[PDB]
Protein backbone atom coordinates (compact mmCIF):
# COMPACT_ATOMS: atom_id res chain seq x y z
CA UNK A 1 0.00 0.00 0.00
CA UNK A 2 1.47 3.75 -1.13
CA UNK A 3 -0.01 6.10 0.77
CA UNK A 4 -0.49 9.44 -0.25
CA UNK A 5 0.78 12.23 1.31
CA UNK A 6 -2.06 13.80 2.92
CA UNK A 7 -3.57 10.57 3.33
CA UNK A 8 -0.64 9.75 5.85
CA UNK A 9 -0.26 13.03 7.28
CA UNK A 10 -3.85 12.11 8.78
CA UNK A 11 -3.36 8.98 9.64
CA UNK A 12 -0.06 9.83 11.83
CA UNK A 13 -2.56 12.60 13.57
CA UNK A 14 -5.10 10.14 14.69
CA UNK A 15 -2.51 8.31 16.03
CA UNK A 16 -0.60 10.61 17.92
CA UNK A 17 2.28 11.42 15.88
CA UNK A 18 1.78 15.64 15.70
CA UNK A 19 3.97 17.14 18.14
CA UNK A 20 5.01 13.85 19.77
CA UNK A 21 8.25 14.32 21.68
CA UNK A 22 8.11 18.11 20.18
CA UNK A 23 8.71 16.56 16.05
CA UNK A 24 5.42 18.46 14.23
CA UNK A 25 3.37 16.12 12.18
CA UNK A 26 5.48 17.43 8.71
CA UNK A 27 8.75 15.55 10.22
CA UNK A 28 7.05 12.20 10.53
CA UNK A 29 5.17 12.47 6.89
CA UNK A 30 8.64 13.97 5.67
CA UNK A 31 10.69 11.00 7.76
CA UNK A 32 8.70 8.38 5.30
CA UNK A 33 8.65 9.86 1.91
CA UNK A 34 12.50 9.05 2.14
CA UNK A 35 12.58 6.37 4.05
CA UNK A 36 9.79 4.40 2.41
CA UNK A 37 8.42 6.76 -0.16
CA UNK A 38 5.02 5.90 1.45
CA UNK A 39 5.25 2.14 0.47
CA UNK A 40 3.79 0.31 3.51
CA UNK A 41 5.54 -2.63 2.22
CA UNK A 42 9.13 -1.69 1.52
CA UNK A 43 12.00 -3.59 3.10
CA UNK A 44 15.74 -3.13 2.57
CA UNK A 45 18.60 -5.04 3.47
CA UNK A 46 21.14 -3.23 5.55
CA UNK A 47 25.14 -3.15 5.19
CA UNK A 48 25.23 -4.81 8.57
CA UNK A 49 22.87 -7.60 8.40
CA UNK A 50 19.77 -6.08 9.42
CA UNK A 51 17.31 -4.68 7.71
CA UNK A 52 14.22 -2.23 7.96
CA UNK A 53 10.80 -2.46 7.22
CA UNK A 54 7.30 -0.89 6.42
CA UNK A 55 6.15 2.65 6.45
CA UNK A 56 9.07 4.41 9.02
CA UNK A 57 11.37 1.48 8.25
CA UNK A 58 11.91 0.20 11.61
CA UNK A 59 15.27 -1.46 12.30
CA UNK A 60 15.13 -4.91 12.88
CA UNK A 61 18.74 -5.25 14.84
CA UNK A 62 17.73 -2.77 17.31
CA UNK A 63 13.66 -2.84 17.79
CA UNK A 64 11.81 -5.43 15.56
CA UNK A 65 12.37 -9.03 15.68
CA UNK A 66 13.01 -11.05 12.35
CA UNK A 67 15.04 -14.01 13.33
CA UNK A 68 17.81 -13.65 10.65
CA UNK A 69 19.74 -10.70 12.23
CA UNK A 70 23.00 -10.22 14.67
CA UNK A 71 22.58 -8.21 17.61
CA UNK A 72 19.09 -8.24 17.46
CA UNK A 73 18.37 -6.67 20.94
CA UNK A 74 14.14 -6.65 20.47
CA UNK A 75 13.16 -3.72 21.80
CA UNK A 76 9.63 -3.33 20.65
CA UNK A 77 8.67 -6.74 21.37
CA UNK A 78 6.97 -6.73 17.56
CA UNK A 79 8.16 -8.94 15.16
CA UNK A 80 8.99 -7.13 11.26
CA UNK A 81 6.43 -9.10 10.32
CA UNK A 82 3.66 -7.12 12.19
CA UNK A 83 5.14 -4.14 11.01
CA UNK A 84 4.62 -4.40 6.95
CA UNK A 85 0.69 -3.82 7.33
CA UNK A 86 -1.21 -1.37 6.00
CA UNK A 87 -2.97 -0.09 9.00
CA UNK A 88 0.47 2.12 10.18
CA UNK A 89 -0.21 1.16 14.46
CA UNK A 90 2.26 -1.10 14.64
CA UNK A 91 4.63 1.06 13.46
CA UNK A 92 3.58 3.96 14.79
CA UNK A 93 3.72 2.71 18.90
CA UNK A 94 7.82 1.39 17.86
CA UNK A 95 8.28 4.61 16.84
CA UNK A 96 7.25 6.53 20.16
CA UNK A 97 10.01 3.56 22.24
CA UNK A 98 12.16 4.75 19.34
CA UNK A 99 11.94 8.84 19.79
CA UNK A 100 11.74 8.26 23.48
CA UNK A 101 15.42 6.31 23.27
CA UNK A 102 18.45 10.20 20.23
CA UNK A 103 15.22 11.83 18.78
CA UNK A 104 14.12 11.16 15.12
CA UNK A 105 18.08 10.80 14.80
CA UNK A 106 17.63 6.75 15.11
CA UNK A 107 16.11 7.72 11.29
CA UNK A 108 19.01 7.80 9.28
CA UNK A 109 16.90 9.45 6.45
CA UNK A 110 15.54 11.71 8.31
CA UNK A 111 18.83 13.08 9.54
CA UNK A 112 19.90 13.41 6.51
CA UNK A 113 17.26 14.50 4.37
CA UNK A 114 14.42 16.53 6.48
CA UNK A 115 15.84 17.85 10.18
CA UNK A 116 16.58 21.73 9.75
CA UNK A 117 14.11 21.76 6.94
CA UNK A 118 10.70 23.08 5.96
CA UNK A 119 9.01 19.74 7.84
CA UNK A 120 5.21 21.12 7.45
CA UNK A 121 5.56 21.71 4.12
CA UNK A 122 5.23 18.31 3.96
CA UNK A 123 1.98 18.75 5.11
CA UNK A 124 0.86 21.81 3.50
CA UNK A 125 -2.72 21.83 1.77
CA UNK A 126 -3.70 18.64 4.31
CA UNK A 127 -6.70 19.99 6.12
CA UNK B 1 37.04 9.59 11.66
CA UNK B 2 39.02 7.44 9.25
CA UNK B 3 38.91 4.20 8.07
CA UNK B 4 41.66 3.28 5.39
CA UNK B 5 41.06 -0.28 3.85
CA UNK B 6 44.29 -2.10 2.54
CA UNK B 7 45.67 -5.17 1.10
CA UNK B 8 43.25 -6.25 -1.85
CA UNK B 9 44.49 -7.48 -5.39
CA UNK B 10 44.28 -10.81 -7.80
CA UNK B 11 44.34 -14.13 -5.92
CA UNK B 12 43.70 -17.31 -7.02
CA UNK B 13 40.72 -19.50 -6.19
CA UNK B 14 40.91 -21.74 -3.55
CA UNK B 15 43.42 -18.62 -2.32
CA UNK B 16 43.58 -16.43 0.62
CA UNK B 17 43.70 -12.55 1.68
CA UNK B 18 43.85 -10.50 4.83
CA UNK B 19 42.34 -7.00 4.50
CA UNK B 20 43.18 -4.65 6.92
CA UNK B 21 41.29 -1.22 7.73
CA UNK B 22 43.61 1.82 9.51
CA UNK B 23 40.70 3.23 11.87
CA UNK B 24 41.24 6.53 13.75
CA UNK B 25 38.87 9.51 15.32
CA UNK B 26 36.80 6.89 17.44
CA UNK B 27 37.41 4.75 20.38
CA UNK B 28 38.02 1.16 18.23
CA UNK B 29 38.44 -0.84 21.13
CA UNK B 30 34.37 -0.56 21.74
CA UNK B 31 33.01 0.78 18.86
CA UNK B 32 30.61 -2.17 16.74
CA UNK B 33 32.17 -2.10 13.13
CA UNK B 34 31.80 -5.05 9.91
CA UNK B 35 33.15 -5.10 6.27
CA UNK B 36 30.59 -4.67 3.44
CA UNK B 37 31.26 -5.53 -0.14
CA UNK B 38 29.64 -4.64 -4.19
CA UNK B 39 30.09 -7.24 -6.06
CA UNK B 40 29.73 -6.56 -9.75
CA UNK B 41 26.73 -5.26 -9.87
CA UNK B 42 24.83 -6.43 -6.97
CA UNK B 43 24.01 -4.27 -4.08
CA UNK B 44 26.44 -3.81 -1.16
CA UNK B 45 26.00 -7.21 1.00
CA UNK B 46 26.94 -7.37 4.82
CA UNK B 47 29.65 -9.85 5.24
CA UNK B 48 30.63 -9.90 8.66
CA UNK B 49 29.98 -7.81 11.91
CA UNK B 50 32.48 -7.53 15.69
CA UNK B 51 30.02 -5.93 18.24
CA UNK B 52 31.13 -4.22 21.07
CA UNK B 53 33.94 -4.77 24.15
CA UNK B 54 32.41 -8.25 24.20
CA UNK B 55 34.15 -8.93 20.91
CA UNK B 56 31.21 -10.68 19.55
CA UNK B 57 32.03 -11.33 15.90
CA UNK B 58 28.89 -12.57 13.23
CA UNK B 59 29.10 -13.86 9.22
CA UNK B 60 27.38 -14.07 6.11
CA UNK B 61 26.05 -17.53 5.70
CA UNK B 62 28.06 -17.02 2.33
CA UNK B 63 31.12 -16.68 4.01
CA UNK B 64 30.40 -18.82 7.79
CA UNK B 65 33.66 -20.74 8.13
CA UNK B 66 35.93 -18.93 5.32
CA UNK B 67 36.23 -15.42 6.51
CA UNK B 68 37.39 -14.13 10.14
CA UNK B 69 36.91 -11.31 11.42
CA UNK B 70 39.13 -10.01 14.17
CA UNK B 71 40.08 -6.14 15.24
CA UNK B 72 43.86 -5.57 16.79
CA UNK B 73 42.80 -3.31 19.63
CA UNK B 74 47.40 -2.50 19.93
CA UNK B 75 47.31 -0.90 16.38
CA UNK B 76 43.61 0.18 16.49
CA UNK B 77 43.08 -2.28 13.16
CA UNK B 78 40.20 -4.24 11.95
CA UNK B 79 41.05 -7.22 10.25
CA UNK B 80 38.70 -9.38 7.19
CA UNK B 81 40.76 -12.76 7.09
CA UNK B 82 39.76 -14.27 3.84
CA UNK B 83 40.03 -18.14 2.92
CA UNK B 84 39.32 -20.15 0.24
CA UNK B 85 38.21 -17.34 -1.92
CA UNK B 86 35.73 -18.41 -4.67
CA UNK B 87 34.72 -16.57 -8.10
CA UNK B 88 31.80 -15.30 -6.38
CA UNK B 89 34.09 -13.33 -3.68
CA UNK B 90 35.23 -10.91 -6.28
CA UNK B 91 34.03 -7.22 -4.78
CA UNK B 92 35.12 -3.90 -3.33
CA UNK B 93 35.18 -4.98 0.46
CA UNK B 94 34.51 -1.87 2.62
CA UNK B 95 35.27 -1.24 6.33
CA UNK B 96 31.73 -0.06 7.63
CA UNK B 97 30.52 1.58 10.88
CA UNK B 98 27.80 3.52 12.26
CA UNK B 99 27.55 7.70 12.70
CA UNK B 100 25.18 7.69 15.54
CA UNK B 101 23.72 4.12 16.77
CA UNK B 102 20.90 2.85 17.75
CA UNK B 103 19.99 4.05 14.27
CA UNK B 104 17.97 2.53 10.98
CA UNK B 105 20.13 1.65 7.49
CA UNK B 106 22.77 -0.30 9.28
CA UNK B 107 26.10 1.12 8.78
CA UNK B 108 26.15 4.77 7.78
CA UNK B 109 29.73 4.81 7.86
CA UNK B 110 32.56 3.60 5.39
CA UNK B 111 35.85 3.91 3.91
CA UNK B 112 37.39 3.72 0.61
CA UNK B 113 36.68 0.19 -0.18
CA UNK B 114 39.71 -2.17 -1.36
CA UNK B 115 39.24 -4.26 -4.33
CA UNK B 116 39.24 -7.83 -4.58
CA UNK B 117 39.75 -10.37 -7.58
CA UNK B 118 39.27 -14.20 -7.83
CA UNK B 119 40.16 -15.40 -10.83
Amino acid sequence: KVFGRCELAAAMKRHGLDNYRGYSLGNWVCAAKFESNFNTQATNRNTDGSTDYGILQINSRWWCNDGRTPGSRNLCNIPCSALLSSDITASVNCAKKIVSDNGMNAWVAWRNRCKGTDVQAWIRGCR
Amino acid sequence: VQLLESGGGLVQPGGSLRLSCAASGFRFDAEDMGWVRQAPGKGLEWVSSIYGPSGSTYYADSVKGRFTISRDNSKNTLYLQMNSLRAEDTAVYYCAKYTSPPQNHGFDYWGQGTLVTVS
